[PDB]
């Protein structure tokens, strides 16, 4: 899963 | 709503308590009640409100895959029938996921938008409009699927369009918005060179605007500067 | 109830997706529903059962107690004074958490307990109305907190009665009932003393009935072993 | 806080 804020 | 009774000032302090206390599901709660009370919210009043239901809706999500997994597993070759539990159950999260989702949103539709004229709060809440369509449209699969996809692109890019012309490249905002919108285009978008140019140039402008922050406004950028490289990495 | 409708088979079944989904909200209210089609537990639903609650109540006494800590802080010489919030919201956590020890207690009194003939369900069944009497008495502070304590005490020490008449040393029920039993008398009945004798007599009974035991029974074993011997290193 | 199971 990549990073979101 | 059953925050109705409360005073706003009292909302704002509970959510703080369920936070230290790790209940993100009674934070949401209070934090939707006091955006019902209609005043505007200060930049600490939305770091609440998106804490809260992110850490909510992250949850769910989680479950969601969890269960999708199973579930895609189990209409392979040779899976063993089961019945209609699994289904059930995924749909049981997807409803509730959809739900908050569709709360988030009509918080900022009814009426934060519409209230917030500065760029800070506009382009933060266009982001949260994004963020939320954005999971909505990882679990759709009807006839409004598409259009799921364009209005988070829709809210993502207003965002975009007011981030550039009011904000600093810097500006922590500015750069989580382009990270999320980034993995939209590449998770959501089918869009994966878009995602990357997005997050590279995000990264290089930001990179030459730190020489104009201070220690902990540089810390506060860098951070977001880092998830952007962790996505580049991931994906080149 | 809401379960009411779904087959016995199926709710189990959702319950182990819950587990594996980390929804433990959800895998109790469907452990809840199955024990309420009225047919007694397996050992496997009655882990299910266990694994559950505990996992609920884990939660709630861990924010009850952040929110404890608060408010005592609250009251210490020198605090400012900050109105009626965290006690409030200390009392809601606090009435959640006695409403699902209730509906543990509940399911207990009907009628899993005077169904359960054999020592090692009998035995499981006590001990989970000792723990959740003991989860009461960490919160109680009424007329009635000392009856409260017994009934912890009472159930506690109806387990382990049966316990040691009719199951080994090793079993691991029998020592998981002695270690949080020790606890009770530890944190509960302000008796350091027994809380260490029952927790060493228990390892050394255990230790000297491990020689009967296959590779995976002496696994089982040891793992709670290894909890009684950090709790003494604790107490110790 | 101790070990419970
Ligand atoms: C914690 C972190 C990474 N999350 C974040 C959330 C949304 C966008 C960017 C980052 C963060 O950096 N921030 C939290 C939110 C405030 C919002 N402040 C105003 O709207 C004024 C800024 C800083
Ligand atoms: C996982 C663990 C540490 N939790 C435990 C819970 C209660 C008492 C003792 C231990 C465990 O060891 N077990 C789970 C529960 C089953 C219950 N089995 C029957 O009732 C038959 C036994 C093994
Ligand atoms: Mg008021
Ligand atoms: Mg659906
Ligand atoms: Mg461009
Ligand atoms: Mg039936
Ligand atoms: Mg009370
Ligand atoms: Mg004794």
């Amino acid at each position: 899963f990549p990073a979101t804020v | 709503g059953a925050m109705g009774s409360m005073e706003r000032a009292s909302l704002i302090q509970k959510a703080k308590l369920a936070e230290q206390a790790e209940r993100y599901e009674d934070m949401a709660a209070f934090m939707k009640g006091a955006v019902e009370k209609g005043e505007e919210l200060s930049c600490e009043e939305r770091n609440l409100l998106s804490v809260a239901y992110k850490n909510v809706v992250g949850g769910q999500r989680a479950a969601w895959r969890v269960l999708s997994s199973i579930e895609q597993k189990s209409n392979e070759e040779g899976s063993e029938e089961k019945g209609p539990e699994v289904r059930e159950y995924r749909e049981k999260v997807e409803t509730e996921l959809q739900g908050v989702c569709d709360t988030v949103l009509g918080l900022l539709d009814s009426h934060l938008i519409k209230e917030a004229g500065d760029a800070e709060s506009r382009v933060f809440y266009l982001k949260m409009k994004g963020d939320y369509y954005r999971y909505l449209a990882e679990v759709a699969t009807g006839d409004d699927k598409k259009r799921i996809i364009d209005s988070a692109r829709s809210a993502y890019q207003e965002a975009m369009d007011i981030s550039k012309k009011e904000m600093p490249p810097t500006n922590p905002i500015r750069l989580g918005l382009a990270l999320n919108f980034s993995v939209f285009h590449y998770e959501i978008a089918n869009s994966p060179e878009e995602a990357i140019s997005l997050a590279k140039t995000t990264f290089d402008e930001a990179m030459a605007d730190l020489h104009t922050l201070s220690e902990d406004s540089y810390k506060d950028s860098t951070l977001i500067m880092q998830l952007l490289r962790d996505n580049l990495t991931l994906w080149t």
